[PDB]
């Protein structure tokens, strides 16, 4: 992708995550499970909502009619009517197809950036208390219970709390 | 002048090739012709920024 | 020090320049032109069939039989009609050619 | 949708000359899909020659064709031309053009849409064939049926139409494909397994036509050399 | 460097409904950059598989490509009468788009012995300085056969050209014609010309020969 | 640039790389040379191919004609014909120029992201067994032969194989 | 944002920075103050200048007129005139609103990338001689005077100069 | 393409007043390129005053012009106005406007396209000149040629046209540029090196015209004071 997160170091997605678009998977002594990140998912949904609304809101319904047919004398104007309808038809078809193709790639890249920032927020939070094992995973060098797991997700994580606990395991190897 | 050449798109200024989607020679054409635009340069970038040694 | 590995991009001898939204005259390794700005400068035959030339005598004189419109292209097929801007010989006797515009496309 | 690649017609060229083959598309004009040229010798496998990438505007060739192949494109029309110089009899093959595209969009490595093929034949000059009867001696009789045929040799270019008894003798007729000799000319033999009880009853004649040389011959396969 | 696409096997005979597995190996590891093709006689090749696993739109689901890295495969779950053609493998890794050697699929029938026949050079042919001897095998299955042009009880190599016909619709057999081309002077320097034929149907090699005077 | 790789930490490009758009340069005991990355180059070529096709495929050729000239009575319709032709001309010229200018910058940024992901893939693979010396280069802290060099490019690199070999040189300084 | 710098790890902007769009804040023994980065600001101003010019330069002024009114017989052409004016009006209004909405987000993301590259340039320059404390700040592990501060901003920073000075403080904790 | 910056006409303003100078562009309307104003005192160097950035919508000035300069723009038309208040005789200079753009697009630091220039003169009121002959005594004779001239002093504003012998005496005439005295008025001296054999033969008169003051004078340069 453009940001290298989706189909990048994270090769595949989670089918078990059915509560949000982006989230975490934890594995501690108490148990394991999926949990979506609320901040990233809700903002993304509103952003894509605004993107879709930005396209279709102005495209309002029009009153149409067959109109008067053209007699033999009304040939030149009939050709002009064909010219304008075809001209608008060609322009609208080209613009609609082009906009969808361009915006779809931007939409895909939007998810790529949202996933990447989530990984960086965790990566910057943990710092040396975890190991980057790849595929978006973080092997903790210390003991992380459920409270510790949620602290990273809520953004209220404390590096000094497990600094010495991890450091002993870092210097172990 | 009317020379004995061959073309698929004819303009008052002269015949043009239909190898490109756009033209700027003349708005009046006969035959299968590209779309006339008043643009003087429509070049689509495909490669990277060409940065030589320095 | 020791062994090294690098990551870089490709460069060549291209002089092509493109205009972006934020920058102008940006050198690019490769590009594609979508605009044809060349014309051969001559009026050729459309779809193989040569056009019909008339010279200083216009269509009205040609189809009516103007005496200046005497020696010229007498062909059976033509893709289109070429009229010079200097076309003056024509309806020598004063009058109006009824539906002249219609006849011009009919004889095209 | 349902795009079809139409190539140029079959061309017969003298050795050491240069032949140009077109590959025009249909439907959506002004396409930039990558194109490739592949040849296939009669009875042999597929051989990749080169390809053009309109995005890069350049072409790449195989080692054996570097200097002889010249793959060009007519702007963005989707038509791609192939030029091969210094033609030899070894280059006699069917030449294909293919568009590199899948349903996932552009695909540089694949050949989704192929051309109709263009046969190219190379020899010094057009030469008429010759028919030599295959003797239906008693040694060619086995199992109650005999064997006889006609030998067409040293003709150029292909094809040649061979019929038996003005088209009457159809069942049991096996017309073998031509083989390019080291002389640069083809040769074929059309045979038929007739019953042994017809050598002295029905006369056998092979009708051989070579329209390129405007040669038509009808040779009797006389039973035995006598 | 370059890559070498070798298929296995090179020719297989199967009945309608029989599973067919054709493999393709490589000079070097290519990951998944491989495609599969199918060519019918007298027609252009048609793509079936790209990226070694992605079926081309329009190809029936009976075709299932596979493999990753060095070894790949093309599996036909139910061989249909319309799948009787030749198959190739091609790579996308490096600039030389190297093809495979091909794999031909033949319909299955009872093993039938050939009909070996021999024809001496024509009298008019012997007047033009050339002599051609034709050996004919008619209606034999399978295709695998060997033709040995033995002259004066001495096999000849480098002077024989073979032409074979496609599987006939009715009998589902082949036909082979081997031509021995040699000069008139060389023809009259020897007496006995023979054609040694070895084939599966023939329990013992059946050989036919003729003398120059007859 | 947008991703800071082209004209960023990698200031210039390689003229010797003539086989692909993005690649590597190695320098070991056996020798040195250029080698393009197959995965990034081929995907980029197809992507730009689709981008160009997305613009010109729908822009098909049109049958044109001079048309009937306008007599004295046909003045109002003649003005209407001038109005529509000029209107389409102004719209098409503006849209064509604008689209090219916008898409060219996106195309340039597309190469920037592709280079950046290639650097990150190598950076994440090597981890502590190499030193980030800048300009997209990686001074190996261990012995990397041709097999080791290709392992990084193919993505099948083994950190534990040279972990202790590099660690001795890391702790050396 | 798209790059996660603005409204990301750097939550807010500096009101005291009135000389440029992107810059640094230093805190040493001599004093503290704001200073904008010249390279990023000037390039950004020209880029946004070209972006605005790319939209309005081709949108030139037009000579307008009321035009001839339509008599009773000129009804069909009057409807055609209404058709073309409404058609151009609907197309231009839709394209103008859509372009502004799309380009505004790209403009916002452009600033996000420019800030991010500035942070990465400092982060790559300092390497181990500083601590990433978050919010775009760098606590120096060594003594950085005014000359040292400007060296990072000018890009002429020397890691070996303070390598041992920082290393003692790194190994201290 | 070939854009030209057209400024307002030359303005003569009283001291302590405010002058406004326009800088209008040509060709593509609705431009947002950054603009700058630069003055140049007669015979002095270039001095940057300020500039406007339509993107930011603000302007920045030099220290000496902070409070006196007011650079405004008329929307996006590309026309930029300059206002300077509390004018003095030291501000008498030629004022330029420049567009900040190169062929690489917008360039904030450069001045690619310059204006035509606008001369501004500052003094209390319009004053007529005075002509004082330069005595062609024998002390002004050297090398066979003499020297004489006319002194134009205390006039405002510039320019003043000085001709010799109703335009007849052309060769050897050196009309010196004006110098702004501390009094706020200019002064110039037009001289001519005539041969010594013409003092007693040809009478010499300088024709001085000052259209702003509507003053025309013809003064005889009488040989010697006698
Ligand atoms: C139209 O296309 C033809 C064919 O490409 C052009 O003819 C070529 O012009 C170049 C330039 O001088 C020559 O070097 C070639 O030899 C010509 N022939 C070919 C086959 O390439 C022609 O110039 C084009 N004209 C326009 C107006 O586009
Ligand atoms: C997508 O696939 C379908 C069938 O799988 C095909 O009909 C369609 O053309 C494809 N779309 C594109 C854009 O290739
Ligand atoms: C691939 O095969 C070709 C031909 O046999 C050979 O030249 C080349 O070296 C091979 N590639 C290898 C061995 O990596
Ligand atoms: C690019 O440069 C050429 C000459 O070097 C110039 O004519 C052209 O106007 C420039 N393009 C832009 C967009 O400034
Ligand atoms: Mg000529
Ligand atoms: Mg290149």
């Amino acid at each position: 992708g453009l940001f290298g997160a989706i189909a990048g170091f994270i090769e595949g997605g989670w089918t078990g995550m059915v509560d949000g678009w982006y989230g975490y998977h934890h594995q501690n002594e108490q148990g394991s499970g999926y949990a979506a990140d609320l901040k990233s998912t809700q903002n993304a949904i509103d952003g894509i909502t605004n993107k879709v609304n930005s396209v279709i809101e102005k495209m309002n319904t029009q009153f149409t009619a067959v109109g008067k047919e053209f007699n033999h004398l009304e040939k030149r104007i009939e050709n002009l009517n064909k010219k304008v309808d075809d001209g608008f038809l060609d322009i609208w078809t080209y613009n609609a197809e082009l906009l969808v193709l361009l915006e779809n790639e931007r939409t895909l890249d939007y998810h790529d950036s949202n996933v990447k920032n989530l990984y960086e927020k965790v990566r910057s939070q943990l710092k040396n208390n975890a190991k980057e094992i790849g595929n978006g995973c973080f092997e903790f060098y210390h003991k992380c219970d459920n409270t510790c797991m949620e602290s990273v997700k809520n953004g209220t994580y404390d590096y000094p709390k497990y600094s010495e606990e991890a450091k002993l395991n870092r210097e172990e190897i | 002048p009317v020379h004995d050449c061959n073309t698929t798109c004819q303009t008052p200024k002269g015949a043009i090739n239909t190898s490109l989607p756009f033209q700027n020679i003349h708005p009046i054409t006969i035959g299968k012709c590209p779309k006339y635009v008043k643009s003087t340069k429509l070049r689509l970038a495909t490669g990277l920024r060409n940065i030589p040694s320095i | 020090p020791g062994d090294t590995l690098c990551i870089g991009y490709h460069a060549n001898n291209s002089t092509d320049t493109v205009d972006t939204v934020l920058e102008k005259n940006v050198t690019v390794t490769h590009s594609v032109n979508l605009l044809e700005d060349k014309h051969n400068g001559k009026l050729c035959k459309l779809r193989g069939v040569a056009p019909l030339h008339l010279g200083k005598c216009n269509i009205a004189g040609w189809i009516l039989g103007n005496p200046e419109c005497e020696s010229l292209s007498t062909a059976s097929s033509w893709s289109y009609i070429v009229e010079t801007p200097s076309s003056d010989n024509g309806t020598c006797y004063p009058g109006d050619f009824i539906d002249y515009e219609e006849l011009r496309e009919q004889l095209s | 949708s349902q795009v079809q690649l139409v190539q140029s017609g079959t061309e017969v060229k003298k050795p050491g000359s240069s032949v140009k083959v077109s590959c025009k598309a249909s439907g959506v004009t002004f396409s930039s899909y990558a194109m490739s040229w592949v040849r296939q010798a009669p009875g042999q496998g597929l051989e990749w020659m080169g390809g053009f990438i309109p995005i890069l505007g350049t072409a790449n060739y195989a080692q054996k064709f570097q200097g002889r192949l010249t793959i060009t494109a007519d702007g963005l029309t989707g038509t791609v031309y192939m030029e091969l110089s210094r033609l030899r009899s070894e280059d006699t093959a069917v030449y294909y053009c293919a568009r590199e595209v899948t349903w996932k969009g552009a695909s540089i490595g694949v050949l989704g849409i192929w051309g109709q093929g263009t046969m190219v034949s190379v020899s010094a000059s057009t030469k008429g064939p010759s028919v030599f009867p295959l003797a239906p001696s008693s040694k060619s009789t086995s199992g109650g049926t005999a064997a006889l045929g006609c030998l067409v040799k040293d003709y150029f270019p292909e094809p040649v139409t061979v019929s038996w008894n003005s088209g009457a003798l159809t069942s049991g007729v096996h017309t073998f494909p031509a083989v390019l000799q080291s002389s640069g000319l083809y040769s074929l033999s059309s045979v038929v397994t007739v019953p042994s009880s017809s050598l002295g009853t029905q006369t056998y004649i092979c009708n051989v036509n070579h329209k390129p040389s405007n040669t038509k011959v009808d040779k009797k396969v006389e039973p035995k050399s006598c | 460097d370059d890559i070498q696409m070798t298929q296995s096997p090179s020719s297989l005979s199967a009945s309608v409904g029989d599973r067919v597995i054709i493999t393709c190996r490589a000079n070097q590891s290519i990951g998944g950059y491989l495609n599969w093709y199918q060519q019918k006689p007298g027609k252009a090749p048609n793509l079936l598989i790209f990226t070694a696993s992605t079926l081309q739109s329009g190809v029936p689901s009976r075709f299932s490509g596979g493999g990753s890295g060095t070894d790949f495969t093309l599996t036909i779950s139910s061989l249909q009468p319309e799948d009787f053609a030749t198959y190739y493998c091609q790579q996308n890794y490096n600039t030389p788009r190297t093809f495979g050697q091909g794999t031909k699929v033949d319909i299955k029938r009872t093993v039938a012995a050939p009909s070996v026949f021999i024809f001496p050079p024509s009298d008019e042919q012997l007047k033009s300085g050339t002599a051609s001897v034709v050996c004919l095998l008619n209606n034999f299955y399978p295709r695998e056969a060997k033709v040995q042009w033995k002259v004066d009880n001495a096999l000849q190599s480098g002077n024989s050209q073979e032409s074979v016909t496609e599987q006939d619709s009715k009998d589902s057999t082949y036909s082979l014609s081997s031509t021995l081309t040699l000069s008139k002077a060389d023809y009259e320097k020897h007496k006995v010309y023979a054609c040694e034929v070895t084939h599966q149907g023939l329990s013992s090699p059946v050989t036919k020969s003729f003398n120059r005077g007859e």
